[PDB]
RNA sequence: AACGAUAAAAGAAGUGAGAAUCUUCUUCGCCGUAAGGACAAGGGUUCCUGGGGAAGGGUCGUCCGCCCAGGGAAAGUCGGGACCUAAGGUGAGGCCGAACGGCGCAGCCGAUGGACAGCAGGUCAAGAUUCCUGCACCGAUCAUGUGGAGUGAUGGAGGGACGCAUUACGCUAUCCAAUGCCAAGCUAUGGCUAUGCUGGUUGGUACGCUCAAGGGCGAUCGGGUCAGAAAAUCUACCGGUCACAUGCCUCAGACGUAUCGGGAGCUUCCUCGGAAGCGAAGUUGGAAACGCGACGGUGCCAAGAAAAGCUUCUAAACGUUGAAACAUGAUUGCCCGUACCGCAAACCGACACAGGUGUCCGAGUGUCAAUGCACUAAGGCGCGCGAGAGAACCCUCGUUAAGGAACUUUGCAAUCUCACCCCGUAACUUCGGAAGAAGGGGUCCCCACGCUUCGCGUGGGGCGCAGUGAAUAGGCCCAGGCGACUGUUUACCAAAAUCACAGCACUCUGCCAACACGAACAGUGGACGUAUAGGGUGUGACGCCUGCCCGGUGCCGGAA
RNA sequence: GAAACGAUGACUGAAUCCGCGCGGACCACCGCGCAAGGCUAAAUACUCCCAGUGACCGAUAGCGCAUAGUACCGUGAGGG
């Protein structure tokens, strides 16, 4: 489920580790293994836009086509469930009966070797490419596009499930994992099931290092900084605030709606993530 | 302890040189505004 | 042309004994090539050249009064012929 | 005052106008995981020869890294380019922008990396996988042949192609032993007269049914069009079929034989000492790599660059009486870098400066081992002021009667302690720990006996004050405050109670996401991430927990 | 400011002769005028350079320099 550790070192107690005992051990396919360099958070101007990014371990991209519509109407069989360091989830290896291999995202349960399909003409099985309209009411799914062909941008993190509330017009209502209700153009695609990994959410990190190894340079209380540096700075003691909680940029954190008030999305969200 | 100036030929040239100084406007400007002061030392290319 | 290039001969204990060996040594023209030098001496000395080497040398920066100056930098070249084909004009030195 | 580290100097000899300082000699002292050697970066003639002595040298100088003049550096195989790509820098058209300009796909530049044909010896005063000797290898163009029908890209696939830690067998370097082999002479000062003492003891290439641990390894027929734009002897899926142990394959390395070297020295000439000729042996035993066999085995989560060369298919295309492939001979071999200093007097520190500078090699003895400590070898030095004195005082160090923290702001400082083995070891605990707790005892030399060795237990003897005998080498404990912890911090007066942290918590955010850089509808980070994600804020392991006040401020919502 | 006029950024974009524009809000009168198309020597400004002069300097003066942007400092711009 998760490996644990006897307390032989101080930090080797709470520490916890994944269960990769179901990972088809394999060096990911060569003609699918692009090269990701890291970006300190600096952009093409060399200034840290994102903030607090740094190093960790060398990583590579595995192309994971999300629009299965490039090969729907035929099926492939699962070949392996290797380990991507860039995703919160696990990924799986597709052997299309007609030669071409691909990589797709791996869902919850889907045992190594199950032969899965793609096309509107597909059984609600785990791992099928299926349009959202042909999906049963109340069914469990992930990997949802905001338009046909675009690419699956919904339900991708570990153990996530967008849930078909049901059809309507040509826009199917949907339950986002955040707790939101979204209209989706029924010619949008889907992949049946929960994401899996699932266990992820729970692995205790355990020590500084473990943060570093995923490349998350140490985070910083502005309450450390000085006036010159950032808002909450100054003081003579472990000091409070003296103003309302606020980002470095002074635009309040803690209870301040930040979404842009006018938008085109505003007539596709029937409810709010509350 | 250890000092400010640790020479690096490639650095020196790729930093202060002539292809470099001409690559930018303000370096053209540095150039001719040097020339006027009768520099023999035009540029670290001329070392 | 087929002469201009060979800016001089080389003069020293070394050069002399190499000559004695059948290996001849000249200053040449910095910009030149080894193919160019081969063509050169092969032309103006009617010899079979089978061996060659070159080496660019700086120039002893020297002062004559408050005038620190560099000398012109040369390109020493060595050639080895075949079958004891000694060159005449230098064979007396 | 100081002459730049307390590594240390003496006597003889020589030279000169002049010598503590320069040159020979014989000793002494210091370094020896360096204070030796080889590179890189940097410097630039500082290298070698002959000369000079104004100034540079912390004194002196006849000397020098200073002055003068002259010489010295050699590559098809090393290194870079004529090949490749990373970050990054670029970049016609393209996207933007008061101007200058900012972006930006392909392409191109970019080594710190990929790729790649040569090794052994010899020598100038001064070069060396370059030159010279010996025997190789690679590409290129032509020719005589085997030719006798296919060659195989600007696109296809394969391959190149990679993490940390631990580790099995084989082996090399390379080092030790010896009444192995070779060579050399000698008898010391009481003895030894060799079974003593000193030194040397295989490098390359070629073959050879010789020995060899290790390591990689399948194959062929057919289907599916829909996979690689298409093609397709290829590559990928599906299916069938093939003596599991394996053989197929490779040969680090060793043994033999041969040949080329090298080899202690020996000889001969002779001019502050070299020039030249010659040349013996080649053993058993043991140790052993971070190197090679190698892209081996196993475990682990943090999940480990790209591109060309390369290998395979086909497209056009010209050929299919000269298509590839091959053997041999000819022939060809571009460009810069190679001196020297390079842990330092030659680079960066204004200096011939107790600093700084990245990788490699770095022998022996003793030591549980070791790049550790003492002493050494090869090698490199005695650090460019000297001599005497032997007061105060100052610096670094030894010893210390009685006492033993009386010192003092405080045991600050300094001593204690010190390694390996064996006995033994507390409250407390998160059951890991505390813990090397504490506290003891042993340690050297000889003979016999056993045992798995160099080695070690046992028994008896021996000596000294003492036997990790010299050097490297923890003082310990009780009890609090703060933080949990490993970490971080004020370059040059503060290293902690700071900060970070794993953990938890509030909110924000549904993708052209918030948020952030931005002439700006550009483009970028966020992220090739998707609410088990991302931002911001606060607390700061863990454990039991986290109450009362919504009036003011902020925030969320509401609508007359 | 009573703000005319020109001038443009964004919205609007009339008359062409019994017509158009101005006369410092605005109105009549009465005057000066031809927007939406272009070129134009001359006088004027400067002085790297050449020459002539001087109740300008003569070696701390005079340019920074009897010459040198060199020696020297600075990673650089630059100082000198
Ligand atoms: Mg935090
Ligand atoms: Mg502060
Ligand atoms: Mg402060
Ligand atoms: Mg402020
Ligand atoms: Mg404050
Ligand atoms: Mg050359
Ligand atoms: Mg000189
Ligand atoms: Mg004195
Ligand atoms: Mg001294
Ligand atoms: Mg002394
Ligand atoms: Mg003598
Ligand atoms: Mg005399
Ligand atoms: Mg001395
Ligand atoms: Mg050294
Ligand atoms: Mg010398
Ligand atoms: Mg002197
Ligand atoms: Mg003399
Ligand atoms: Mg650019
Ligand atoms: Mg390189
Ligand atoms: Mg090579
Ligand atoms: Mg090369
Ligand atoms: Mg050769
Ligand atoms: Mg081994
Ligand atoms: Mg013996
Ligand atoms: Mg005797
Ligand atoms: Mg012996
Ligand atoms: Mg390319
Ligand atoms: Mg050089
Ligand atoms: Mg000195
Ligand atoms: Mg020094
Ligand atoms: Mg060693
Ligand atoms: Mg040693
Ligand atoms: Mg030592
Ligand atoms: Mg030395
Ligand atoms: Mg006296
Ligand atoms: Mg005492
Ligand atoms: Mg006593
Ligand atoms: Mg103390
Ligand atoms: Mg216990
Ligand atoms: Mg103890
Ligand atoms: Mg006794
Ligand atoms: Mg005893
Ligand atoms: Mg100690
Ligand atoms: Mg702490
Ligand atoms: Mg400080
Ligand atoms: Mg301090
Ligand atoms: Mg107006
Ligand atoms: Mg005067
Ligand atoms: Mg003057």
């Amino acid at each position: 489920a998760v490996k644990k550790y006897k307390p032989y070192t101080p930090s080797r107690r709470q520490m916890t580790t994944a269960d990769f005992s179901g990972l088809a051990k394999k060096r990911p396919e060569k003609a699918l293994t692009e090269a990701l360099p890291k970006t300190g958070g600096r952009n093409n101007r060399g200034r840290i836009t994102s903030r607090f990014i740094g190093g960790g371990h060398k990583r590579l991209y595995r192309i994971i086509d999300f629009k299965r519509r490039d090969k729907s109407g035929v099926n492939a069989k699962v070949a392996a469930i290797e380990y991507d360091p860039n995703r919160s989830a696990r990924i799986a290896l597709l052997h299309y009966a007609d030669g071409e291999k691909r990589y797709i995202l791996a869902p919850e349960g889907l045992t190594v070797g199950a032969t899965v399909n793609a096309g509107p003409e597909a059984e609600p099985k785990l791992g099928n490419a299926l349009p959202l309209r042909f999906v049963p009411v109340g069914a469990v799914v992930h990997a949802l596009e905001l338009v046909p062909g675009k690419g699956a941008q919904l339900a991708r993190s570990a153990g996530t499930s967008v849930q078909v509330q049901g059809k309507e017009s040509d826009y199917v209502i949907v339950r986002l994992p955040s707790g939101e209700l979204r209209r989706v153009h029924s010619e949008c695609y889907a992949t049946i099931g929960a994401v899996g990994n699932a266990e992820h959410k729970n692995i205790v990190l355990g020590k500084a290092g473990r943060s570093r190894w995923l490349g998350r340079k140490p985070h910083q209380r502005g309450s450390a900084m000085n006036p010159v540096d950032h808002p909450h700075g100054g003081g003579e003691g472990r000091t409070g605030a003296g103003r309302v909680p606020v980002t470095p940029w002074g635009k309040p954190t803690k209870g301040l709606k930040t979404r842009r008030k006018r938008k085109t999305s505003d007539r596709f969200l029937v409810t709010r993530r509350k | 302890m250890k000092r400010t100036y640790q020479p690096n030929n490639r650095k020196r040239a790729k930093t202060h040189g002539f292809r470099a100084r001409m690559k930018t406007k303000s370096g053209r400007n540095i150039l001719a505004r040097r020339r006027a002061k009768g520099r023999h030392q035009l540029t670290v290319s001329d070392e | 042309s087929h002469y201009d290039i060979l800016q001089a001969p080389v003069i020293s204990e070394k050069a002399y004994s190499a000559m004695e060996r059948g290996v001849y040594s000249f200053w040449v023209s910095p910009k030149a090539t080894k193919t160019e030098i081969k063509d050169a001496i092969q032309q103006a000395f009617g010899v079979r050249v089978i061996g060659i080497s070159t080496m660019n040398v700086p120039g002893k920066r020297k002062r004559v009064g408050r005038f620190i100056g560099q000398r012109n930098d040369r390109k020493k070249a060595i050639v080895r012929l075949a079958e004891g084909q000694s060159i005449e004009a230098l064979a007396g030195q």
